[PDB]
C-alpha cells in the first residue's frame, strides 16, 4: 500500500508533504539526539527550545538557470536570523543541533537536469585572494539567508580589500577537491526525471560535545548543477530550488546578553 | 460530549492523512491531531442545544389574523366579522427557513393564540369583555359564510373559545399528515393531463401546492355587536415538538415570493461584492 | 451607521482640516480615521462624537472612517481638495 | 492487486466498464431493496419486472463547451420511454425504484475542468414567471431524455404563455439556494485530470411507501460545470457528457390500460 | 456555627501570640481567649445569611425601560413604539456594586419583568387589555428597525408575551459567558494596534466594555394604536442564583460617571472629616 515516494516530515508546527520523492539520507547512520549526560562539556542549566526552534524554517529560492554554476549554505548560519532558533542562538554562548535538510526543486516531465544536494562536515573554503593565506572576512564567509554561488572561473583579486572572500570555484569545490569525489559525504540528487525533493538527516557533527554557533560552522550545504537545465523550447527558462531546513534536538548554554556581530 | 484532543507528536512517515480525494464524494476527514501537534484537551462541550427538539424547540409566528366587531351593515362589513385563514407555515419566511433545510418531516405540532384588542373610534361607548371562538375546520366540513352561521356551533369540530384577557389559549395538533412525513418539497403534480384531452389542463400548479390540504381555522367573535367598534388581532403560533427529519438540503440564500420555491427578480443577487480577494 | 459631517471640504495646501467622524451607535468598540496624516486629536464630549485634527495636507486624500458598532463593519469617506497658484 | 479506479458493474443485460473511475457513493449510506411487508401501502399483488427493466439505459449525449452552464433530469421521468422501464411505468399506478446514475465524460490529460454530479431529492424547481407562483405546465416540467439545461440569466418572461417552465438559473441551483452548498446532497466530481465516471447509487426516497411515477419525480439529476471546459490549442472544444442510468429493484401496483400523457 | 469560646484562664509564658509580623503579608491570629481571660460560651450562631447564595438572592432592578403605544405620524413618534435595551448590569449603582466586590463570577440569572401603564392624555378616548414583546436578541440577530418589522415574528429568538394585568412574567437564563466566569473587570483592549499601521486605532476604547456583548432586549407592544396614548414601563430585574465568585476585590467608593472603573471629580472625597483624632 505504501511507497517510497509518498513522505511527510513534521517537526513542531511545520509540515513537509512530497508526492515525488526519492529515499532519505540518514547523515554517517544517526539520527540526531540531545547531548548525553556521559559526554557533557558545560555545567550549567541547559536550554531546550524545545518546539519554539525544532521547525523547519524556509529559505529564499534561488533561481537555477542554464548557466548556473552552484550554490553554498553554511548549515548553523543561514538559520541565524530565522524566528526563535535565531534568538536561542545569540543569547547563548554554546549550541548543538541536529538539521533535516529538504530542498525542494521541480519541473515538468520534458525538463531535464541533476542537482547534486551535498552536506559537508567543515566546509573550509578557500579565499579569492593570493596576497594572504586563510584570509577571508566575517561578512563575506557568513551571508546567513542568501547564501552564495559557485563559479566557473578563479580570478583571484590582486586587492587584499576585495580578495576576503570564498573562491568558490566550482569543479575544485571551493577547496581544491574535485567535485566528482564529493559522493563521500551525504549527498542526493534531484533528478528532475525521477524526483523532486532531496532529504538530508544531519546529526550535529563536531570534534567537541558542543561549541559556539557564532563562531564555528558546523555543516555546509552545497548544491552543484551536474546536468545542467534544459528546456527544449525555452531554452532559457528558470525553476526555483527552494532550501527549507529544520533544526532537531537543539540545547544551548552559557546565557548572556544578545549576541550583534558586525554587518561590514 | 464532542472528540477530545489526543496527545500527539509530529511524524515522519508513509500514512498521509492531509490528502484526501473530493471526487470520490466524501468530505475531508482530518482531525487536527492529524496535521499538527496537539496536546491534550478533554472536552466537556456536548452538542445539546444543536439537536432538532431544541433547533426547532421556539413558538415561531406564522400569520397575524385581523377580526373586528361592530354594527355591520354592508356586506364588506359582514366580512370583517370573521377571518378564515388556510393552515400553512409558508405565511411567514423564518419559520420556513428553518423547515426548508429538510426535505422530510414528522413532528407533532402544538399551538399557542396571543391575541390583542383596541377601540376603533373614540367616543363610540364602551363594550364587554370578550370571548373568541377558534375553530379547526377539517378539509371537507363546511367553511362559515357569514359570522353566525350554523357552521360555528361546532358539533365535531375542535373549537377553542379564549375569554379575553386570561392566558392564551394552547392546544397540540398530533402528526395529521396523510404520508408517513410531510413532503416540506413535492416534486409532481396532482394529477396527469393525458393525450388528447379535451379537458385542457393546462393551468395545474406547479409543485407543492397541489397536496396540502391541512385545513382551515375559522375565528369569529362569539359576542354580538357592542356599540364601540372592537379590532382585534390575532398571531397563531406553532411550534413542532417530537420532531423527526430526513433528507438535509440547503437553506434559503434569496427571498421568497410565493408559496413554492419561486425567486423575484430584483433579489437574486444574495451576497455582496468584496473589494478583491486579498481582502481580510 | 457613520457619519463624517465634513464631507465637502476645500482647503489649501499645507493648511489643517477639522474631520469630524462618529456613528450612529452608544458603543464604538472600534472607531478611527484610516489615513497617513498627522493629526493628535480634538477635544469633545460625548462617548459617540468625535472630531480628530488632521494637519499638513499636500494631495487629495480620501480617508475612511470605520466603526465597530454590534451589526457589522461601517464605512465613510470625506472628500478634500487642495489649491496651487 | 485490485484498485479502486476500475469498476464493472452489470444490471441485468447491460455492463459498464471504467478505468479511471472515483469511488461510488451509496446515496445516504442505504442500498436499494425491495418494499418490504411491514410497510406496504397497497395490497394488490406486485409485479417485480425482475431483469426486463433493472438494466442500464444509456441517454441521449448532451456537448459540454467552455460556455454550457449546467444539466437537470428528473430521474423517474428520464426513464419514461426507455425499454420496459417505460412499459411498466404507464401500466401501473404505483411505482417503487433504485437507481444506479453513471455519468460518462472523458477529455485527454491536457484538458482540464469539473463536473459537479448531484442527486437532489425532490429537486423543486422554481417558474419562469413572476405572473403567478408554483405555476409550471407538464411538458416544460417532464421532458424525459433530452433533459434542460441551466442559464446564467434570470429573464422572466412577462408572457405566462412562456413562463409556464423551469427558471433554471445555475447559481441558485433553480430552487434559490445558492449552488455551493448542493454539497449536502449525494453527489460526485468528475475532474479531469482525476477520474471520468461518476457512479451514484440512489436508493427509493419519497415520504410515502410507493408513490405514482407519472405525477412525482423522486430524484433530481444535475450536473454542473464548477470550473469550466478548457483546451489551450482549441478553446471552443467540446467532450461528451452521456448519462448512464440503470433502475434497480423495481416494484409496481395497480395495473390497467396504458397512461398516455399529453405531448403539448 | 461559629467558633465558640474556651475556658482559658491568664498566662506568664514564652508563648506570645499578641505579637504578630504583617510585614509577612498574613493578618491578625489572636483570637479574644489568647490576650484576656474568657469564659465559656458555646456559639449556636451561624453564618448562613452571609454567603454568597444568600448575599446575591435579592431580585435587584437594572434598568427601566419605557415604551408606548398611540398612533404614529413623525418619525421620532415612531421610535417611541419599541425600545431596544443592551443587556448589561452597570446601569444602575447597586447591584454593580454588590458584584464589583468581585473579579470573576459565574452565575446562572434569573429575571422577572414588572409592569406598569398609564394614560397620557385626558379625553383621547379608552383601549383594550394589553400584551408585551420581549425578544431576547443574542449578537447577530437583526435589531428592530420598526416597531412591526419582519424582526418581531422570532421564529427563533427567546420571546414572551405578558400580557398585562397578570403576574409578572419570570424566566431563568443560564451562564451564557464565553469565558469560564465572567470578567467583572477585564484589563486589556479588544485588540493590539501594530507598528505603522494606516489604519489608526487612536480610538480604542480601555478595558471591560470592549469585550461584553450578552444580547440586546427588544420590547414591543404587541397591539396596534389605541386611540388613547398608552405610556408603559418596564423595569427589568435580576437575580444571580447559582452563585459562585473568585478573586475578592474593595468595594465601590466613589460614584461611577460611566460604565468603567471612572469616578467624576466633584465626588472624590468620600469621607467626612472628623474634628480631631480623639473623637468618640
Amino acid at each position: 500500500g505504501y511507497s517510497d515516494r509518498v513522505r511527510q516530515i513534521t517537526l513542531g508546527n511545520s509540515t513537509i508533504t512530497t508526492q515525488e520523492a526519492a529515499n532519505a539520507v540518514v547523515a554517517y547512520g544517526e539520527w540526531p539526539s540531545y547531548l548525553d549526560d556521559k559526554e557533557a562539556n558545560p555545567i550549567d542549566a541547559p536550554t531546550e527550545p524545545d518546539v519554539s526552534s525544532n521547525r523547519f524554517y524556509t529559505l529564499d529560492s534561488v533561481q537555477w538557470k542554464s548557466t548556473s554554476r552552484g550554490w553554498w549554505w553554511k548549515l548553523p548560519d543561514a538559520l541565524k536570523d530565522m524566528g526563535m532558533f535565531g534568538q536561542n542562538m545569540y543569547y547563548h554562548y554554546l549550541g548543538r543541533s541536529g538539521y533535516t535538510v529538504h530542498v525542494q526543486c521541480n519541473a515538468s516531465k520534458f525538463h531535464q537536469g541533476a542537482l547534486g544536494v551535498f552536506a559537508i562536515p567543515e566546509y573550509v573554503m578557500a579565499c579569492n585572494t593570493e596576497a594572504k593565506t586563510s584570509y577571508v572576512s566575517y561578512v563575506n564567509a557568513n551571508p546567513g539567508e542568501k547564501g552564495g554561488v559557485f563559479d566557473n572561473a578563479y580570478n583571484p583579486s590582486a586587492e587584499a580589500s576585495e580578495g576576503r572572500k570564498f573562491a568558490a570555484l566550482d569543479y575544485l569545490l571551493g577547496c581544491g577537491v574535485l567535485a566528482g569525489n564529493a559522493f563521500v559525504y551525504p549527498h542526493q540528487i534531484i533528478n528532475l526525471r525521477t524526483n523532486n525533493s532531496a532529504t538530508l538527516v544531519l546529526p550535529y557533527v563536531n570534534s567537541l560535545a558542543i561549541d559556539c554557533m557564532a563562531k564555528h560552522n558546523n555543516w555546509g550545504l552545497v548544491i552543484l548543477p551536474l546536468c545542467k537545465l534544459d528546456y527544449a523550447p525555452n531554452s532559457s527558462t528558470e525553476i526555483p530550488i527552494t532550501v527549507t531546513i529544520a533544526p532537531m534536538f537543539t540545547e544551548f548554554n552559557g546565557l548572556r546578553n544578545i549576541t550583534v556581530p558586525a554587518t561590514q | 460530549t464532542a472528540q477530545s484532543t489526543p496527545l500527539t507528536s509530529g511524524v515522519n512517515s508513509q500514512e498521509v492523512p492531509a490528502l484526501t480525494a473530493v471526487e470520490t464524494g466524501a468530505s475531508g476527514q482530518a482531525v487536527p491531531s492529524d496535521v499538527i501537534e496537539t496536546r491534550h484537551v478533554v472536552n466537556y462541550k456536548t452538542r445539546s442545544e444543536s439537536t432538532l427538539e431544541s433547533f426547532f424547540g421556539r413558538s415561531a409566528c406564522v400569520t397575524i389574523l385581523e377580526v373586528e366587531n361592530f354594527n355591520a351593515t354592508t356586506d364588506a362589513d359582514r366580512k370583517k366579522q370573521f377571518t378564515t385563514w388556510a393552515i400553512t407555515y409558508t405565511d411567514t419566511v423564518q419559520l420556513r427557513r428553518k423547515l426548508e433545510f429538510f426535505t422530510y418531516s414528522r413532528f407533532d405540532l402544538e399551538m399557542t393564540f396571543v391575541i390583542t384588542e383596541r377601540y376603533y373610534a373614540s367616543n363610540t361607548g364602551h363594550a364587554r369583555n370578550q370571548v373568541y371562538q377558534l375553530m379547526y375546520i377539517p378539509p371537507g366540513a363546511p367553511r362559515p359564510t357569514a359570522w353566525d352561521d350554523y357552521t360555528w356551533q361546532s358539533s365535531s369540530n375542535p373549537s377553542v373559545f379564549y375569554t379575553y384577557g386570561s392566558a392564551p389559549p394552547r392546544m397540540s395538533i398530533p402528526y395529521v399528515g396523510i404520508a408517513n412525513a410531510y413532503s416540506h418539497f413535492y416534486d409532481g403534480f396532482a394529477r396527469v393531463p393525458l393525450k388528447d384531452e379535451t379537458v385542457d389542463s393546462g393551468d395545474t400548479y406547479y409543485g407543492l401546492v397541489t397536496i396540502n390540504d391541512f385545513g382551515t381555522l375559522a375565528v369569529r367573535v362569539v359576542n354580538e355587536y357592542n356599540p364601540a367598534r372592537i379590532t382585534s388581532k390575532i398571531r397563531v403560533y406553532m411550534k413542532p415538538k417530537h420532531v423527526r427529519c430526513w433528507c438535509p438540503r440547503p437553506p434559503r440564500a434569496v427571498p421568497y415570493r410565493g408559496e413554492g420555491v419561486d425567486f423575484k427578480q430584483d433579489s437574486i443577487t444574495p451576497l455582496t461584492a468584496v473589494e478583491n480577494i486579498n481582502t481580510f | 451607521q457613520t457619519s463624517v459631517s465634513p464631507s465637502k471640504v476645500i482647503l489649501p495646501r499645507g493648511g489643517s482640516v477639522l474631520v469630524t467622524c462618529s456613528t450612529s451607535c452608544d458603543q464604538p468598540k472600534l472607531l478611527g480615521i484610516e489615513t497617513p496624516l498627522p493629526k493628535k486629536e480634538l477635544l469633545l464630549p460625548g462617548n459617540n462624537r468625535k472630531v480628530y485634527e488632521l494637519s499638513n495636507v499636500q494631495e487629495d486624500s480620501q480617508p475612511m472612517c470605520y466603526s465597530n458598532c454590534p451589526d457589522g463593519q461601517s464605512t465613510a469617506k470625506t472628500f478634500l481638495t487642495v489649491y496651487w497658484t
